[PDB]
């Protein structure tokens, strides 16, 4: 499963995997606002490519 | 490790190669109460220093 | 063992 993959993924850089159980909303929030930046900082006319 | 069940009862087992062991508080550790983790599931934590090492 | 010896 995906949220049991992504704290493993904690575990590899020093976090413990509590630290993403407790948080886990906040984080798929951070994470789907960060990915809607991304398809708008690319939509708009800023010539990135 | 992982937490894993065979059908009936749960285990503790490394993650790439299948070596099932019983869940001791020397294999795990305690953070935070039972509502905050989505998918927690009740079992039994065993305590090695009281099957009969009560002297 | 040694010292929960009580
Ligand atoms: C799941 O694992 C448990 C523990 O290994 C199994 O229970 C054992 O079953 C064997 C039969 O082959 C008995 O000889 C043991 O005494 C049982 N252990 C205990 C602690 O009672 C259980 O059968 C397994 N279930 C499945 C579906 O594989
Ligand atoms: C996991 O275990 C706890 C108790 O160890 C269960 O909490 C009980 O839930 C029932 C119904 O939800 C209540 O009537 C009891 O009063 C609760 N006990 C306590 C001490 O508050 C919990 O529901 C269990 N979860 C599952 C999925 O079985
Ligand atoms: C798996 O999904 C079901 C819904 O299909 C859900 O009820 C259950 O809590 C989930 N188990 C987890 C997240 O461990």
């Amino acid at each position: 499963p995906f949220a049991m993959q992504m704290a493993y993924r904690f575990n590899g850089i020093g976090v413990t995997q509590n630290v993403l159980y407790e948080n886990q909303k906040l984080i798929a929030n951070q994470f789907n606002s960060a990915i809607g930046k991304i398809q708008d900082s690319l939509s708009s006319t800023a010539s990135a490519l | 490790g992982v937490f894993v069940s065979n059908g009936t009862h749960w285990f503790v087992t490394q993650r790439n190669f299948y070596e099932p062991q019983i869940i001791t508080t020397d294999n795990t550790f305690v953070s935070g109460n039972c509502d905050v983790v989505i998918g927690i599931v009740n079992n039994t934590v065993y305590d090695p220093l009281q099957p009969e090492l009560d002297s």
